[PDB]
């Protein structure tokens, strides 16, 4: 066992084109193993592929973290007769994350790939790519790498010359962060308003089109082909128990080279930030707090940031989430109410409005925390808040409800008393 | 959507007339029973209480709403028109 | 910014509308990618299409698309209002969008959102008396790292300042077509000032790959 992870050896990085620096094609792709033995992974059969990625511990990288071996194994079940389908999520619309937008047009290959071997997997006809509209170049990025590999044989009747048949569809969305939502998206490609469904049904018996579907994260997805050639141990290698693998990274905000860099789970919030993105700007000692995965987690003050590990258990033991790991920094002279308030204005303008707690609850938070930027409020609102926040928390449809609340949460926990002296400030000025 | 005021029977009788008071337009009756309405736990109890007080009387029985068989699922069914358009 | 349509003489349902043969010939091709019997799948690629011939969908755009696949119209209205990216009015030739959201707000993004609004003599959802330029405000564009950025039609200018901002908008008005992409110095996501990582020359075919295979 380890007791200190980091340090990630190129020799053992996934998305090796990660900035462009190497043709993104299918030269490129094959030159750095990409589509190498797919035929001898998909004569293995769904079984091999999934215990593979049951060994390799991966975890969904699109914010939930559910283990995606068993995830994948929903679909490993005697077709109906209806179709059966390969979700891809692209739509990449949590602030903060910006991954799969360099997997997409960097490494498409490795997605195509992916597609191939995981749709093998779930015995799936087809994959469907939905990406955010706004991603055009990215798309069309992706659109040509699909075409090499139809036109090289690697997709389509006869996939890899291997007997199976795969068809992998880009769909284009239209401007919605709550197309992301694993049945919105399913929603969305069916041609409706990006509106979640409630469960039960679960996608993996009822999904696109009404059938047996999987939605998958980009990085989930392009990471699956690898694990399979080198094998689920060496994946299960890196990071604590239960928080297996590489992770991409997205720091930005105060730091001093905001950056995407692939790196080892479980490596320190401090090391990430000071090896990789040059450090807090103005200096360790200037930080205030940290969004450690995405708009959607609670974000942590400096006391928390010294030790705490990037990793699913780590962050949840410390109040807080990985998420899509998009670290957010934050240094002393951010206006921290502000910047949380401008987080539920954006929550907002992407509720989906179905369902009363976040269509109703989630503008009237925005009400109170444009109040609260300017202090123009009593103390006793801080509470009143708090129990708005948890009723709207587990009560909605999908989990944009939660991924609301929480950020409020985390403002009311660790920084109760800036917003009280905001508010004495006000009743001063203003008596 | 309540359905809490409909657990009991009742007792009613035959509506009479009403006419325009000429003073003031307000509306005059001549039938003392206009207004009563009885409670009774079954219509076994409501037939007996109308026996013994000799008025005739009509039975109408319970309608129940029956039971629906609801699926959240079958509004994005694969092959069938159940499939909806909007949510 | 309404949700209700108001017919008027530049937008009602005769105004005309229709996709020309070559679009016709698009389209198929995208009902093609569903399975047959949900030709309603192709309502958000069908509207955008028409919004790329078009430049914005009026009530008659939306009617067409409804009649093409064969669904009710109130159904195309509701894609057409939910999703952001569909212009229900006409927009300038360059749609300027600037992110706004905490990560690029971290970054100065109001210093950019300014200097288009000094430069083009405009507010935040005004377009030019020239109707070259509409400006507006959006969230995140997934480019968080590269902030702050702004989308120009479909393409992508990252690590803005004042002076990249301003340089880009005077290219567009010479009818220039600026290159996408980070104007600060790297080529797109790695940190400034040297690769902390993929230095190496990437390894080939079949590294690693385990036993069994
Ligand atoms: C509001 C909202 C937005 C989401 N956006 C994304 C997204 O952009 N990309 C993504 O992979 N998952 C997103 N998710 C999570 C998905 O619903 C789902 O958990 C994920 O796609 C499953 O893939 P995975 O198991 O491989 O991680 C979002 C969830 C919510 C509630
Ligand atoms: S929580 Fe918000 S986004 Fe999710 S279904 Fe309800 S209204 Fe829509
Ligand atoms: S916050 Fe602006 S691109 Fe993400």
């Amino acid at each position: 066992k380890k007791t200190s992870f980091g340090s990630l050896k190129d020799e053992d990085r996934i998305f090796t084109n990660l900035y462009g620096r190497h043709d993104w094609r299918l030269k490129g792709a094959q030159s750095r193993g990409d589509w190498y033995k797919t035929k001898e992974i998909l004569l293995k059969g769904p079984d091999w592929i999934l215990g593979e990625v049951k060994t390799s511990g991966l975890r969904g990288r699109g914010g939930a973290g559910f283990p995606t071996g068993l995830k994948w194994s929903f679909m490993n079940k005697p077709s109906d007769g209806r179709p059966k389908y390969l979700v891809v999520n692209a739509d990449e619309g949590e602030p903060g994350t910006c991954k799969d937008r360099e997997i997409i047009r960097h490494d498409p290959h490795k997605l195509v790939e992916g597609c191939l071997v995981g749709g093998r997997a779930m015995g799936a006809r087809a994959a469907y790519i939905y990406i955010r509209g706004e991603f055009y170049n990215e798309a069309s990025n992706l659109q040509v790498a699909i075409r090499e590999a139809y036109e090289a044989g690697l997709i389509g009747k006869n996939a890899c010359g291997s007997g199976y048949d795969f068809d992998v569809f880009v769909v284009r969305g239209a401007g919605a962060y709550i197309c992301g939502e694993e049945t919105a998206l399913i929603e969305s490609i069916e041609g409706k308003q990006g509106k979640p469904r409630l469960k039960p049904p679960f996608p993996a018996d009822v999904g696109v089109f009404g059938c047996p579907t999987t939605v998958a994260n980009v990085e989930t997805v392009a990471v699956s082909p690898t694990i399979c050639r080198r094998g689920g141990a060496w994946f299960a290698s890196f990071g604590r128990e239960r928080n297996s693998g590489t992770k991409l990274f997205n720091i930005s905000g105060h730091v001093n080279n905001p950056c995407t860099v692939e790196e080892e789970m479980s490596v320190p919030l401090k090391e990430l930030i000071e090896k990789h993105a040059g450090g807090v700007t103005g200096g360790w000692d200037n930080l205030l707090a940290v969004i450690p995965g995405g708009s959607s987690t609670p974000l942590i003050p400096k006391s928390v940031c010294e030790t705490v590990l990037m990793d699913f258990d780590a962050l949840i033991q410390a109040q807080t989430g990985l998420g899509t790991a998009a670290v957010i920094v934050m240094d002393r002279s951010t206006d921290i109410v502000k910047a949380i308030a401008r987080l539920i204005e954006f929550y907002k303008h992407e509720s989906c409005g179905q369902c009363t707690p976040c269509r109703e609850g989630v503008d009237w938070m925005n009400k109170v925390m444009a109040r609260f930027v300017r202090g123009d409020a009593r103390p006793a609102e801080i509470d009143s808040l708090w129990e708005i926040s948890k009723q709207i928390e587990g009560h909605t449809i999908c989990a944009l409800g939660d991924g609301a609340a929480w950020p409020v949460q985390g403002l009311i926990r660790h920084f109760r008393p800036e917003l009280e002296e905001r508010m004495q400030q006000f009743a001063q000025q203003h008596q | 959507s309540g359905v809490n005021n409909t657990k009991k029977w009742k007792m009613e009788f035959d509506t009479r007339e009403r006419w325009e008071n000429p003073l003031m337009g307000w509306a005059s009756t001549a039938d003392p029973l206009s207004n009563l309405v009885l409670t009774f736990s079954t219509k076994e109890d409501a037939v007996a209480f109308a026996e013994k007080n000799g008025w005739s009387y009509d039975v109408e029985e319970r309608k129940v709403p029956k039971p629906k068989s609801k699926s959240y699922g079958a509004n994005f069914s694969w092959n069938k028109r159940t499939r909806v358009s909007t949510k | 910014a309404l949700f209700v349509h108001r017919d008027t003489p530049e937008n009602n349902p005769e105004t005309p509308f229709d996709f020309t043969p070559e679009n016709y010939k698009r389209i198929e091709a995208i009902v093609k990618n569903y399975p047959e019997g949900h030709k309603a799948a192709a309502v958000l690629p069908v509207l955008d299409l028409a919004q790329r011939q078009n430049g914005w969908l009026p009530i008659s755009a939306m009617n067409k698309v409804a009649e093409i696949l064969q669904v009710p119209p109130m159904r195309v209205y509701e894609v057409a209002t939910f999703y952001t990216m569909y212009n229900r009015k006409p927009v300038g030739k360059y749609h300027i969008q600037v992110c706004t959201t905490t990560p690029c707000m971290l970054r100065n993004s109001d210093s950019i959102l300014e200097a288009i609004q000094k430069k083009l003599g405009i507010k935040v959802g005004e377009t030019t008396p020239d109707k070259l330029f509409t400006l507006i405000e959006v969230e995140c564009l997934g480019a968080c790292v590269n902030a702050p950025m702004v989308q120009i039609n479909d393409n992508y200018y990252e690590d803005l300042t004042p002076k990249d901002i301003e340089e880009i908008i005077d290219e567009l008005k010479a009818g220039k077509i600026p290159k996408p992409g980070p104007r600060s110095g790297r080529f797109s996501c790695e940190p400034a000032g040297g690769l902390t990582s993929l230095t190496e020359p990437p390894k080939g075919p079949g590294f690693g790959v385990q036993a069994g295979l």
